[PDB]
Formats: C-alpha cells, structure tokens, sequence
C-alpha cells in the first residue's frame, strides 16, 4: 500500500503566489500612488 | 503612442501660424496650452484653451496672438502677429488637465518636441 507524496507544484507555488502577488502590490501601489503633481 | 505633432515656419523677417495637431489621444476634454522657451530662460506660458471654448493669454503675449481648438482634427493653432526680434524662441505644444495649473508646465504630462521661430531685423 503506497501513498501520494506531498505535490512539488503545491510546494513551490506556496512560496511562489504569494511572492508575485506581494511583489504585484508593490509595483501597484508604487507606480500609482506617486503621481499626482506637487508644488 | 501618444505624440503632438507641430508645424510652422522657422524664420521670418510680419505674422505667423503654428499648428499642433495631437494623435493617439483625444484631447477634446483636456486643456491645450503653448509655451516658450528663449535661450537662457524658463519655459513661459504664451495661451491656453479650455473644452468650453474659453481662452486665456499671458501678459506679455495679450492682445497679439490668438489661440484657437479644432476639435474635429483635435488640434490646437496658434496666430502670432505684430513680432518683435526678442521674441525668438522655441515653442512648445502641451495638452493636459490643469492640476496646480493652467499656467505652470509641471500640471502638463504632453508635450512637442518643439518648433523654433526667429525673427531677423
Ligand atoms: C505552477 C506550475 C509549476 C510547475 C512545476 C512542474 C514540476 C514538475 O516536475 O512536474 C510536476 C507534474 C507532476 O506533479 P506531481 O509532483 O504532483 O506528481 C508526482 C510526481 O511528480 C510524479 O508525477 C509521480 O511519480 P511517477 O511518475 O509515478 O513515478 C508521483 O506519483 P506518486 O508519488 O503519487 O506515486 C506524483 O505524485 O508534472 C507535470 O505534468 C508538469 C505539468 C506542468 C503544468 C503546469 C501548469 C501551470
């Protein structure tokens, strides 16, 4: 009686959709919030 | 891309008419405005024009030019009368909301690459 090893693709998306998404925020709020015009 | 294409003559010993036609942009609902640029000085503001056809014109520029929109090719012209030899300069086309503005470059994000025009005496 075998059993399923822990999914790879599980593995390294659990470090990988939280990256982009933290790195998607960053570029986001970066580019956008610094942007209206200053005296 | 966005680009504001002018055109206009370059010397002139007299009256002159300088367009500035937009593309890749509707510009219909943003305001449209000319500068000047002489060697050794900041840029100047020379005229703008509104969406409700309403115009606007520097002091040392008031009662000479006249600015005028068309809003079908989107494109704003500028008739310049009555020069006099200091006048020469490069002149710029911008296009934007005036935020802080309507007279400062900073509230302009468009802007030509810029038509030079001299006057010979
Ligand atoms: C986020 C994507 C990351 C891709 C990382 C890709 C990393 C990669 O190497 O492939 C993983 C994937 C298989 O996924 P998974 O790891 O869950 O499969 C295990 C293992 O990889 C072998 O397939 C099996 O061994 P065997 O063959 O029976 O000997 C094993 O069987 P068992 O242990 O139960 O006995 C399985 O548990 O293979 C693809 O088809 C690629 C589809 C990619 C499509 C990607 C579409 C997004």
């Amino acid at each position: 009686k075998t059993f399923n090893s822990v999914s790879k693709i599980d593995r390294l998306s659990r470090i990988a959709f939280p990256l982009l998404f933290g790195i998607f925020n960053l570029v986001y709020w970066a580019t956008y919030l610094n942007r209206e015009p200053q005296l | 891309q966005v680009q504001l294409q002018e055109s206009g003559g370059g010397l002139v010993q007299g009256s002159l008419r300088v367009s500035c036609a937009a593309s890749g942009r509707t510009f219909t609902t943003y305001i449209m405005a000319w500068f000047r640029q002489a060697p050794g000085k900041e840029r100047e503001f020379l005229a703008a024009m509104d969406q409700g056809r309403i115009q606007y014109y520097g002091d040392s520029v008031r009662g000479r030019f006249t600015i005028s929109r068309d809003y079908a090719k989107n494109s704003v012209d500028l008739q310049l009368d009555g020069l006099r030899p200091e006048d020469t300069a490069v002149y710029y086309c911008a296009a934007g909301a005036g935020f802080w503005g309507l007279r400062t470059a900073s509230s302009y994000h468009y802007w030509g690459q810029g038509t030079q025009v001299t006057v010979s005496s």
